[PDB]
């Protein structure tokens, strides 16, 4: 109804708690397409949105913020949603942006390379992905949690996400692994996220909000993705770039979320508390350091 | 002795009649910004469209160093504004265009500084 008005529809809590079995995903509006203002790429409207319904949520916005983009290159060169991210994070935010293939982009510092080769010394705030192989759209083949980029992502988040930071991590029908799902139940919240102008498609961006370093709800993966495809399948989402055409309220506020270093020790439930309603970033703020794994071979012979 | 003329050759190319160069990134943005020429967010106003800087940057996009002893951008990480008249080519616009020192506006589309 008044969701073509929002930015794009979040999965409803009690989907969340079926425990559904896995089926093929068969929108209605599939092949729909929303009208885009003149002259937009898709990946600039996508992105607005993304950010539209992050600034509905209780984001850490710290003092010399830090966020890092996987996947940010396109066929086309550039990084449409760096430059989303950057317009939408406060000035003088650090956004540090990666991708397989070569691309010239917005970002502080890119690298390029499999996400795999890439280390970072500091912690960070926000972890935002939008890998994806279209190879994994075999409708043919048997739809199994999927590796690859995922347990990176996973183990990235664990070692190197900030207590208090967020995420949203592009999946798809077929672009998905379980243990990311259970990894969301470690945040406060977590919900998958569907754009408006690409809601013909079964991507969507799993946020998880405000992140606790420890399991608050146990989630089988397998059976959490199940719900999603349910969702996506019985409720179809009507296409819409409305959201696109007011930007008054865009930016994210700058809270000046407070930053401290704590040790395992020491994170009580108050702190815990805290870490839950947007208002702590656990992290040191030390420089920010970044590498790219580079292997190395002689091919003379 | 020798250097590459990345400017002159596009330059020349347009006035062959070459197609401008493609996939500069548009950003979604209110429209009464202050028109400036390039902004740390998106500035544009009625008669603007904003971009991200580095996709409108003729170095920047053909993978070349920049005329500049330090090699530094202007363009990337920050957005410029491009006349609505003239976004069909934001490499060529910002390529052939000045920003005014003084008001940061574009000289002859938004500087009045020498009025009066
Ligand atoms: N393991 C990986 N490491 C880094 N980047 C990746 C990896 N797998 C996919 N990507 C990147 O994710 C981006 C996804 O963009 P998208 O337009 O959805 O698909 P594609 O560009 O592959 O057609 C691509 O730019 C791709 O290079
Ligand atoms: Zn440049
Ligand atoms: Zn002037």
């Amino acid at each position: 109804s008044s969701q073509a008005w929002q930015p794009g529809v979040a999965m409803p809590n009690l989907y969340k708690m079926q425990r559904m079995l896995l089926e093929k995903c068969d929108l209605q509006n599939y092949g729909d397409s929303a009208t885009l203002p003149k002259g937009i790429m898709m990946n600039v409207a996508k992105y607005t949105q993304l950010c539209q319904y992050l600034n509905t949520l209780t984001l850490a916005v710290p003092y010399n913020m830090r966020v890092i983009h996987f996947g940010a290159g396109s066929d086309k060169g550039v990084a449409p949603g760096t430059a989303v991210l950057r317009q939408w994070l406060p000035t003088g935010t650090l956004l540090v942006d990666s991708d397989l293939n070569d691309f010239v982009s917005d970002a502080d510092s890119t690298l390029i390379g499999d996400c795999a080769t890439v280390h970072t010394a500091n912690k960070w705030d926000l972890i935002i992905s939008d890998m994806y192989d279209p190879k994994t759209k075999n409708v043919t083949k048997e739809n199994d949690s999927k590796e690859g980029f995922f347990t990176y992502i996973c183990g990235f988040i664990q070692q190197k996400l900030a207590l208090g930071g967020s995420v949203a991590i592009k999946i798809t029908e077929h672009s998905w692994n379980a243990d990311l799902y259970k990894l969301m139940g470690h945040f406060a919240w977590w919900t998958a996220f569907v754009t408006n102008v690409n809601a013909s498609s079964s991507e969507a961006f799993l946020i998880g909000c405000n992140y606790l370093g420890k399991p608050r709800e146990q989630i089988d993966g397998y059976v959490m993705h199940a719900n999603y495809i349910f969702w996506r399948n019985t409720n179809p989402i009507q296409l819409s770039s409305y959201s696109l055409f007011d930007m008054s309220k865009f930016p994210l506020k700058l809270r000046g979320t407070a930053v401290m270093s704590l040790k395992e020790g020491q994170i009580n439930d108050m702190i815990l508390s805290l870490l839950s309603k947007g208002r702590l970033i656990i992290r040191e703020n030390n420089r920010v350091v970044i590498s790219s794994d580079v292997l190395v071979n002689n091919e003379n012979l | 002795a020798f250097a590459v003329d990345a400017a002159k050759a596009y330059k020349d190319y347009l006035a062959s009649g070459g197609q401008p160069i493609t996939n500069c990134v548009k950003m979604l943005c209110t429209h009464t910004g202050t028109g400036q020429a390039i902004t740390v967010t998106p500035e544009a106003n009625m008669d603007q469209e904003s971009f991200g800087g580095a996709s409108c940057c003729l170095y920047c996009r053909c993978h070349i160093d920049h005329p500049n002893p330090k090699g530094f951008c202007d363009l990337k990480g920050k957005y410029v504004q491009i006349p609505t008249t003239c976004a069909n080519d934001p490499v060529g616009f910002t390529l052939k265009n000045t920003v005014c020192t003084v008001c940061g506006m574009w000289k002859g589309y938004g500087c009045s500084c020498d009025q009066l």
